[PDB]
RNA sequence: GGCCCAUUCGGGUCUUGUAAUUGGAAUGAGUACAAUGUAAAUACCUUAACGAGGAACAAUUGGAGGGCAAGUCUGGUGCCAG
């Protein structure tokens, strides 16, 4: 991977994925409209 | 939670499947202990 | 009238078709090649419990014997040119020890999946049923064709067939004339 | 009658004389519905046309004589040949002994016999 | 043998004796007095359900074939059709 | 070597070409006891007569 | 999967010597005996410890049949730390290098291979690791290198040949402990390629039993090698 | 390799007809007219032989039985025409009208050669044919050898070992990069890495008793046959 | 019946390699790791007794 | 040996001149 | 003590470049040195076959150190000039690799002549 | 640690698609009696029964519960003895057979077992894909062999 | 999320599901121009054109489980049970 794209912690890493990002804030609002 | 709520599921379709398998062996068992005590 | 005739069946039922180990056993057979039913299992079974059994008893007879060499060896060798015994096993024990995959893989279909003609089993079915394959000059569309090796070799697609040097089919050329319309 | 199928092979193979092998394509019966043409109806077909050249006309196959020499020549194969060559001849029992014994007069006898075919 | 060697058995339909049983499907609901014709003998036998039960009806030609404990007979065929082609809607009763 | 462009369209295929020669003297040196320069001499040749061409 | 930013968490195994790096993917590890090196171009890790920088190397089941066993889950290895081993059909580095990091530098590898090509780079992995010992000698003969080798506590041996288990018992006769340790893997197409793998297993395991070891476990590798096993025995002389 | 049998006029070398094979790995590797006849037989690279009537400029028939490609192709006056099948390492000889073939293997092995005599090459292929006879036709193989044949006999009658000679040995500066003499010679394996000449071309005069072989030796070699049919000589 | 037992032969198929691991052409690429994690105090082992 | 013995007694099984041949040579000579 | 050692004898070669020949016919054949690397380092190779006189020989003895790391047979024949036939290609190859393939019609010589070489080796 | 026995790679389900011609067939101490009492003797009877050659073994255990049965069964014992049956040899403490019997079919699925006792049989039967011979009746008969 | 095993509690395992959309090919039954065939004719062989997405060009048989109402009946220790 690329020096930019590197991070010191993993969740870093985990924020500059994109597609991470899109799925997930799907599913937090699909269970907060459950909730 | 969803996951474990499946087990639960398909728990329970088992068990009547297992409660049919056991009755099958209760009446079958009962009934080779009349044709074996028939000769005795 | 005139003299009734013999025929037989080229199968059996088995001793015992419920045993859970026989059942998936069909089950992987036929999965892997691609069969219709259970009879085409039954059948190859059939024969090769015959010929087994033939072997059984040419080897209960003493060495040497008459009876034990020719007709082993004849065994043998006919075994060979339907390509099931390769060359190096030209004993009968190796006989014995024969399996009903390897007929199966005797079968055309078989082939025509394996030589790269078809890319599934089913598929080199269709293809055989079809009038798409032809065994040296000949078109076959019986699956259950068993290939020997010299025939093995001359596998190939049908100068008639689409796909072989003919023109497109039905629906290749009726596409073609509405496009054109 | 006194031919056994299974002896004349090894004379094939012992004769070093070709054997005059057909196309691979030409020998099935009908489309693979019939199995590969086994050896013998080879030799049996090739007699009706020899014969058939000759005589200038066919020969039709009486409604009669017709019902005893396809089915069962085509179950036979059916139960026998798989792939044109035949497994039927060694479920069946002969004494192919008589075939192979000198049984004719012309057999050693005494030990007289013997000694002059030694010679 | 319950038909003294027949496989199957004819009878006359007498009457129904389960038509006033109020619970749909109940067991006694497809029980049927028939008559043996081959000896006069009366005898109950089984029809497959309720609705089979609407097909049968008094003096019909009824064959019977071996099974409310005792009813040892079942009704398989009746006045030139079977019940369970007309169950299914197969075919219609000839009268 | 493709980092600092030790080997280095047309200068590409040059490049490539290059590079499948190196693989050889490469297994011509380390598998032989006392590696001569004779096959690399050549070697190098065939690559003044491909620069050529191109 | 495994890339350059990505970060990991180092965390031991249950067999000591052996460590697994979690993340996204779980992967066994061992530490590196050479820092700042690969032996066979495998992955490596680097942890920043109290500051020095410990380098730990990436062990890859599939290339390596004993790491497939670990993946397999063995219930006991005899590799470990200050132990001896005598690593039979090395090849080369590529799981010694491991297994000398298993034993650590207390412990030393006795690596014996037969073929000259593969020990050139052996031994210019023997260099870098003091202690590997590399044999360059055929194991059908251990009195030959009798010489080199010392009292061993657990022998390994991964030869791909049909008369193996004669070249596991000499050298279990000459140089293993009793109680020791006997690992195997066995590989059925060069033993026999005739029958199946079953019948094979089941015929070496009997004949390691005349020779007085002791078998305690087998595991087919699946899904990483078809048709192997790895038997774990010890060595009972008395 | 184009897939196509095309006809000229001799007179202007003009192109009267295109015959296409029709086959993808049809191509045309031999060609043989029957003597005195407008029949034409080719051999073609997807296992099978063409046979064509030039005066119709059609397709007649097709031969079947060829276990590997067919390089090469004879014919006489009569219709038994002779092939050879490469690796098939098989001769075969056809009767067109009743389509059968005669097979003919050569079966020979260098163990059994060299315990007789107490270098032989095991053929790896038949590359050659020619019809010295309507009953007799001579073929050439990959190891340099010679072989006669005849119809009553399935294997060859005569053969002869190495017609051709054997391949000079490469050169010891070549083989190796190493400084050493000696070293470079271990490399040559002494007379193990010889081979033998192949016969790339075999034509007899039709029914004679003489025939000639071709190789890149350096020299046309004429054979005669004995006049029993059954050997012949340099 | 042949599009019915081929629906169940690959259904056995994906069954067989929940119930154990198969080949799959073994590695493919670089090596990404046990992807379904590793278990430390599992395992998995035939033990001769 | 035994394949002698059968090809023997083959033969014990089966001024010369042959009635179908001089039939094929009028055939011939017709032809 | 060759470098180019084992060396098939006239047989066995003869039975290496029949299954080379069905193999070009049936896609399970990669031919040349640097194919031969190739398809070792993925392991899709059952055996490699190299030949005795390439000119040099240095240029093809990578490829013996791949395989015994692997444990993958490979042979030697002694014309590099003949191996080219048997791949079915118009030009000499020093070096050629049959590939694993459990689903291929030719297997059974195949493991007849991997047999082979293993006992030769 | 926890340990879960892998289930034995040569098992489609309970098919066992390892055990083929030439099989190996394990004999326990009844069946050698009963094959006595049946006349069936041992290896042909089996060649009849499987139409394929097999490798009788008798463990050491086997060879030692048809000796502790004493003077009345000695026929077992030469027949037991006979160089066609091959010997496994065992390295557990106890002499016990149908615990030793078992277990080695739990490791390898590779073997039938011979045997008419009871005792034994259904411990065979949940196991998958181990075939169960027995003798009965006249000849033998071989239960959980689809090959047949 | 799929599935396996487990009287019991639970445990084991990973690319799975669609009751979603979509693309181009092949051909058989049928619709049939011919020749051949034959005392004539039927038939057989061969052979022009047309012929598939619900490919409705719409095979069956048997078995095992469900679930639904402002629905009906019966028995009881609310809201249950049959």
């Amino acid at each position: 991977m690329n020096r930019k794209e590197r991070k010191s912690t993993i969740l870093e890493t985990l924020m500059g994925d994109e597609a991470s990002n899109k799925y997930f804030k799907r599913k937090y609002n699909e269970i907060q409209e459950k909730s | 939670s969803k996951r474990k709520e499946q087990k639960a599921s398909q728990r329970k379709e088992r068990l009547k499947k297992l409660a049919k398998m056991e009755e099958e062996k209760s009446q079958r068992d009962k009934e080779k202990k009349k044709e074996y005590f028939a000769q005795n | 009238p005139r003299a009734p005739r013999t025929y037989s069946k080229t199968y059996s039922t088995p001793k015992r078709p419920y045993e859970s180990s026989r059942l998936d056993a069909e089950l992987k057979l036929a999965g892997e090649f691609g069969l219709k039913n259970k009879k085409e299992i039954y059948r190859i079974s059939f024969q090769l419990s015959k010929i087994r059994r033939a072997a059984r008893d040419l080897l209960t007879r003493d060495e040497k014997d008459p009876k034990r060499l020719f007709e082993g060896n004849a065994l043998i060798r006919r075994l060979v040119r339907v390509g099931v015994l390769s060359e190096d096993k030209k004993k009968l024990d190796y006989v014995l020890a024969l399996k009903v995959e390897d007929f199966l893989e005797r079968r055309l279909q078989t082939q025509v999946y394996k030589l790269g003609l078809a890319k599934s089993v089913h598929h080199a079915r269709v293809l055989i049923t079809q009038r798409h394959i032809a065994v040296g000059k000949q078109i076959v569309n019986i699956p259950s064709f068993m290939v020997r090796l010299d025939s093995e070799k001359h596998i190939d697609f049908a100068p008639t067939s689409p796909f072989g040097g003919a023109r497109p089919g039905r629906v290749a050329r009726r596409n073609a004339a509405r496009k054109a319309e | 009658k006194s031919r056994m199928q299974a002896m004349e092979e090894y004379i094939r193979e012992s004769s070093d004389q070709p054997d005059w092998s057909a196309s691979i394509g030409a020998d099935i019966v009908n489309h693979g519905r019939g199995g590969i043409k086994s050896l013998r109806d080879t030799e049996k077909e090739r007699r009706v046309t020899s014969f058939e050249e000759d005589n200038f006309t066919r020969l039709n196959i009486t409604n009669k004589a017709e019902k005893r020499k396809q089915k069962q020549r085509e179950r036979n194969a059916r139960m026998n040949v798989i792939g044109g060559e035949d497994f039927g001849i060694f479920s069946s029992k002969r004494k192919l002994e008589d075939s192979t014994s000198r049984r004719g007069a012309k057999k050693t006898r005494s030990a007289w016999d013997r000694a002059q075919r030694r010679l | 043998s319950p038909f003294g060697g027949s496989s199957h058995a004819k009878g006359i339909v007498l009457e129904k004796l389960g038509i006033e049983s109020k619970q749909p499907n109940s067991a006694i609901r497809k029980c049927v007095r028939v008559q043996l014709i081959k000896n006069g003998k009366k005898v109950t036998a089984f029809v497959p359900n309720d609705g089979c039960l609407n097909f049968v009806d008094e003096n019909d030609e009824v064959l019977l074939a071996g099974f409310i404990p005792g009813v040892r007979f079942k009704v398989v065929k009746v006045s030139g059709v079977s019940l369970l082609a007309l169950w299914k809607e197969k075919k219609e009763k000839p009268r | 070597g493709a980092e600092k462009a030790l080997f280095r369209k047309n200068k590409g295929r040059i490049s490539r070409y290059l590079a499948n020669k190196c693989s050889m003297a490469s297994r011509i040196d380390n598998y032989s006891e006392e590696p001569s320069n004779v096959f690399g001499s050549v070697l190098k040749k065939q690559v003044e007569q491909r620069l050529e061409f191109y | 999967g495994a890339r350059g930013g990505a970060k990991v968490v180092i965390e031991p195994h249950r067999h000591a010597g052996v460590y697994i790096a979690r993340g996204k993917e779980d992967l066994l590890v061992t530490k590196n005996m050479a820092p700042g090196e690969s032996v066979y171009g495998e992955k490596r890790i680097s942890v920043e410890e109290p500051p020095t920088k410990v380098e730990y190397r990436v062990w890859n089941p599939f290339r390596s049949k004993l790491a497939a066993g670990i993946m397999g889950g063995l219930d006991e290895l005899f590799i470990a730390p200050g132990k001896k081993v005598l690593y039979l059909g090395a090849a080369s580095g590529t799981s010694v290098s491991h297994v000398s990091d298993v034993v650590g530098p207390e412990g030393v590898v006795y690596a014996v291979e037969f073929s000259h090509r593969p020990g050139r780079e052996l031994i210019s992995m023997a260099k870098k690791r003091p202690n590997i010992i590399p044999i360059i000698e055929d194991a059908r003969h251990p009195q030959k290198y009798r010489m080199l080798i010392g009292m061993v506590d657990c022998v390994f041996a991964d030869v791909a040949q049909p008369d193996q288990a004669r070249i596991i018992a000499l050298n279990s006769h000459m140089f293993l402990k009793d109680q020791g340790g006997v690992v195997i893997s066995i590989k059925a197409n060069c033993i026999d390629s005739t029958v199946d793998a079953e019948t094979v297993f089941a015929r070496e395991v009997q004949k390691l039993r005349e020779e007085r070891i002791k078998p305690l476990e087998q595991l087919t590798l699946e899904p990483y090698e078809r048709d192997h096993c790895i038997v774990v025995g010890r060595y009972m002389r008395s | 390799r184009d897939r196509k049998l095309i006809v000229w006029s001799t007179e202007s070398l003009s192109p009267v007809k295109v015959i296409p094979t029709k086959d993808r790995r049809g191509e045309v590797l031999s060609l043989a007219f029957r003597k005195n006849s407008d029949q034409l037989y080719a051999s073609c690279a997807d296992f099978k032989i063409r046979t064509y009537s030039i005066n119709q400029f059609s397709q007649l028939e097709i031969l079947y039985g060829h276990h590997d490609i067919v390089e090469d192709i004879s014919a006489l006056a009569m219709e038994r025409c002779v092939t050879v099948g490469a690796r098939d390492r098989t001769a075969m000889l056809w009767k067109i009208p009743d389509e059968t073939r005669l097979t003919f293997r050569g079966g020979d092995e260098p163990q059994k050669l060299l315990r007789r005599w107490m270098l032989f090459f095991c053929e790896g292929s038949i590359d050659v044919v020619s019809m010295v006879d309507d009953f007799h036709f001579i073929t050439g193989s990959d190891n340099g050898n010679i072989c006669l044949w005849s119809l009553a006999k399935k294997k060859p009658i005569f053969t002869e070992r190495i017609a051709h000679g054997i391949l000079p040995e490469p050169s010891f500066n070549d083989i190796s990069g190493e400084t050493d003499e000696e070293l470079r010679k271990r490399q040559l394996q002494g007379k193990k890495l010889l081979q033998p000449f192949w016969i790339t071309s075999l034509y007899a005069i039709p029914y004679s008793n003489v025939f000639i072989s071709g190789s890149w030796s350096g020299s046309l070699k004429v054979w005669k046959i004995s006049d029993n049919l059954r050997s012949f000589e340099l | 019946s042949r599009v019915k037992k081929r629906k169940k032969y690959q259904k056995a198929q994906k069954k067989l390699k929940s119930v154990r691991a198969v080949y799959s052409g073994g590695q493919s690429g670089v090596y990404e790791g046990e992807k379904t994690g590793i278990k430390k105090g599992l395992t998995r082992s035939v033990k001769f007794k | 040996r035994l394949a002698k013995q059968y090809l023997e007694n083959l033969k014990s099984e089966a001024n010369n001149f042959d009635a179908g041949d001089l039939d094929k040579d009028i055939i011939a000579s017709r032809l | 003590n060759p470098k180019a050692f084992p060396l098939a004898d006239a047989a066995l070669t003869q039975q290496i470049l029949d299954v080379v020949q069905q193999a070009a016919n049936l896609r399970q054949l990669k031919k040349g040195a640097n194919e031969a690397t190739k398809t070792l380092n993925r392991g899709i190779s059952e055996f490699i076959i190299m030949a005795a006189d390439c000119e040099p020989i240095e240029i093809l003895l990578h490829l013996p150190l791949l395989c015994e790391d692997k444990n993958v047979p490979y042979v030697f024949v002694p014309s590099r000039v003949a191996l080219g036939r048997a791949c079915g290609v118009s030009r000499p190859v020093i070096a050629a690799s049959i590939t694993t393939n459990d689903a291929s019609a030719i297997k059974t010589q195949i493991y007849a002549v991997k047999d082979k070489i293993e006992t030769l080796l | 640690t926890r340990n879960i026995p892998q289930v034995s790679s040569a098992l489609f389900f309970q098919y066992n698609q390892a055990i083929k011609p030439p099989y190996q067939v394990l004999i326990d101490t009844n069946f050698i009696n009963f094959s006595i009492q049946k006349k069936v003797d041992i290896v042909r009877g089996m060649m009849d029964c499987l139409l394929a050659k097999c490798n009788p073994l008798i463990t050491d255990c086997v060879m030692a519960e048809l000796e502790k049965l004493g003077p009345k069964y000695r026929i077992a014992l030469k027949l037991a003895r006979d160089p066609r049956i091959k010997r496994l040899s065992c390295s557990h403490k106890g002499t016990y057979a149908d615990d030793c019997l078992v277990h080695r079919v739990l490791q390898h699925k590779c073997y039938i077992v011979a045997t008419n006792d009871a005792g034994l049989k259904q411990r065979i039967r949940k196991i998958p894909g181990i075939p169960l011979m027995s003798v009965g009746g006249h000849a033998y008969v071989i239960e959980k062999l689809p090959d047949v």
